[PDB]
């Protein structure tokens, strides 16, 4: 019979879901995800600029493995990609003393 | 790309990311999550 | 189209000298931060070679080369000048397609 | 929640008023509509992309993982660095899910403070001029033209000079 | 509390109370307690969840593992006390934070759920009684058992009893 | 703020209330100022607990010590760097989030004793006086300065006026 005011609030069609500590699986109006999920599985240049070794170590690559030949004289890079175990280490055997610590020199260069 | 890691490059804007911890270049800060995402809006009604 | 301008078109220089070859480019060539032109060499009745990578860094290049410049214009300079140096000298930018190189400047 | 409006005593939020979070649906003779009160949005717009961005401020002296390399007889620094490595990578993750659970409950209850506050500044200004249906309404003791419904939205109404109108309605009561 | 109602405008809680947190009577027929099941079931749901979320929360803590050092490693033995020590006191802080931040929170929102209650109350009686400002709302008419549980169960029928109770305000 | 008294439907503070955060008059005796010391001490004393507490909570905060190192030692180094910025970084964080928290948590506490006090007065008051919606309630009956201290120390008779008052209610 009367005029009348109403105070309320927004709704949609929204299933986005946001979690709190008294309640889990809230349906909320509006929620921003914040955790990237997704890379596209390769190995890229990096702004312009990576070295990769194939199947060659560091050892390998420096002290000049002859199945190294890629690397003879390589080109600025971006950072060093190594597998875990290369092939190609050191063809002779031997020790690379220290050679920890040289990785580490390399991962500054 | 702008931000590499082992297992694959990473093209985002989010502030998180939970692909591999050890990353080059301009990144998404790394955390274990499966999920993290804020309320922005209210509580919506059925 | 980034036209790529270089000078002199020839430059004869004194061995032991300095040879100093320009390029200009018609619009920047130069965003994040690097400068994304490159030298190339042409020793005579060969295929030409790379010398400098974005404008400042050499290629198994001898130090006689330097790379330098940023942005609209830039400079290979190449001192001390031996005798193996004859050649023309090519600059190219990659900062955006179509590719274009410069005209070229032969040494003497 | 908190405060008792949005799922409270206001049971629901309306499909309907779409340019805002919070506002009016007014019904007088010249017809009714809804209306989002532009202030109060505002303020929660401002508050809550503060609180965004100041979420992703406060994270960017987080920790970054470094590689590096340990040998056979160097596995006691390298489980140590794995360790340290592990330590803050599950410290920040702990940092960032606890921040967004704490504030998202803060952000629910915020919208709730919004509304009530909304509701009551309604109230306050009508008095007795209206009466509290008690589900966010307030039924007019006096005409409230379109004009009059735009000042209880912007915060002129003019109590006294609908005072008598109302009173009188008040009594045949 | 933050919001006025226990130890506020209620002041005081029920010995008498004692299946639920919050609750409500007194006609002719007779008086006694009862819990509000809704409410009540609803902050045992949030408590509840909120200590799970808390202990939940802390599963990938810090655990410290033994390593030992020689005489020549005095340096790393020490960075690895320290690092073992900083994360024990981080994660101390965290949770002691947590129980005091949540507790505080958790104090508020019982203090929240009474007011929700008799405001729930309060918007549903209106007119048809008078405020009594204790937590009490004194009727305007006849409210026997079966009005009281609409009142408890939120199905009250306001315009049924608006005439008695506009009545017996205007004879006031 | 949260609870919509200050700068809310109390548009404005006092430069005229000195002795207090929180209080109160206006009748034939005159007008003045008054702070509820009440309402007052209790929140001096949640802040200052709450300061306390703040500062309590970091003594075992992370302390950086001096460690060198030699050039074949770059590892451990490095190690021994990102650990002491590590900690120094989760610290600065949990210094700089607590004190942002409990501002916002502390604005709104003051927000909720001022809208605790408000209702204090008015559910004492009830239909003996007007809410003007400003904070300001204009009574039905006549108050004198002992009459405004009952209201200010939680000992309003409220019959005692209820008489005076209806009366004067309904000439109007
Ligand atoms: C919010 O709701 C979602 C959707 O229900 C929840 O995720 C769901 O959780 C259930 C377990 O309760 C998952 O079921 C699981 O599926 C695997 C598939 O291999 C199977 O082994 C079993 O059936 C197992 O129970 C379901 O997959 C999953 N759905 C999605 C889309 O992830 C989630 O738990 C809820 N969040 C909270 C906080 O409760």
């Amino acid at each position: 019979p009367g005029d009348q005011i109403c105070i309320g609030y927004h709704a949609n069609n929204s299933t986005e879901q946001v979690d709190t500590i008294m309640e889990k699986n809230v349906t909320v109006t509006h929620a921003q995800d914040i955790l990237e999920k997704t890379h596209n599985g390769k190995l890229c240049d990096l702004n312009g600029v990576p070295l990769i070794l194939r199947d060659c170590s560091v050892a390998g690559w420096l002290l000049g493995n002859p199945m190294c030949d890629e690397f003879i004289n390589v080109p600025e890079w971006s950072y060093i990609v190594e597998k875990a175990s290369p092939a190609n280490d050191l063809c002779y055997p031997g020790d690379f003393n220290d050679y920890e610590e040289l990785k580490h020199l390399l991962s500054r260069t | 790309t702008k931000c590499q890691t082992p297992m694959g490059a990473i093209n985002s804007s989010m502030p998180f990311h939970n692909i591999h911890p050890l990353t080059i270049g301009e990144c998404p800060k790394y955390v274990k999550s499966n999920r993290l995402v804020l309320a922005t809006g209210l509580r919506n009604t059925p | 189209d980034i036209v790529l301008t270089q000078s002199p078109g020839s430059l004869t220089v004194s061995l032991g000298q300095r040879a100093t070859i320009s390029c200009r480019a018609s619009e920047s060539v130069d965003n994040f931060g690097k400068s994304f032109m490159h030298w190339y060499q042409q020793k005579p009745g060969q295929s030409p070679k790379l010398l400098i990578y974005r404008a400042s860094n050499r290629e198994g290049i001898p130090a006689r080369f330097n790379g330098s410049g940023s942005g609209t214009d830039f400079a290979l300079t190449i001192n001390p000048v031996e005798a193996d140096d004859v050649a023309t000298y090519f600059c190219q930018q990659s900062n955006e397609d179509p590719r274009t190189f410069g005209g070229g400047t032969k040494l003497e | 929640g908190l405060f008792g409006a949005i799922a409270g005593f206001i049971e629901g939020g309306w499909q309907g008023m779409v340019d805002g979070w919070y506002g009016y649906h007014h019904s007088n003779e010249q017809g009714s509509g809804y209306a989002a009160d532009k202030e109060s949005t505002q303020k929660a717009i401002d508050g809550v992309t503060n609180k965004v961005n100041s979420i992703i401020d406060k994270m960017n002296t987080q920790f970054e993982a470094v590689g590096r390399e340990f040998n056979n007889l160097e596995r006691r620094i390298e489980n140590l660095n794995k360790q340290m490595e592990d330590g803050f990578l599950d410290v920040w993750t702990y940092n960032a899910e606890l921040l967004v659970l704490m504030e998202n409950e803060r952000t629910l209850d915020f919208h709730d403070s919004n509304v009530k506050n909304l509701y009551d500044k309604v109230r306050l200004q009508l008095r007795d001029n209206a009466k509290e249906l008690g589900n966010g309404c307030f039924e007019f003791y006096h005409k409230c033209d379109n004009e009059c419904m735009e000042s209880v939205k912007n915060g002129t109404y003019d109590y006294p000079q609908y005072s008598e109108e109302a009173r009188l309605n008040r009594e045949e009561i």
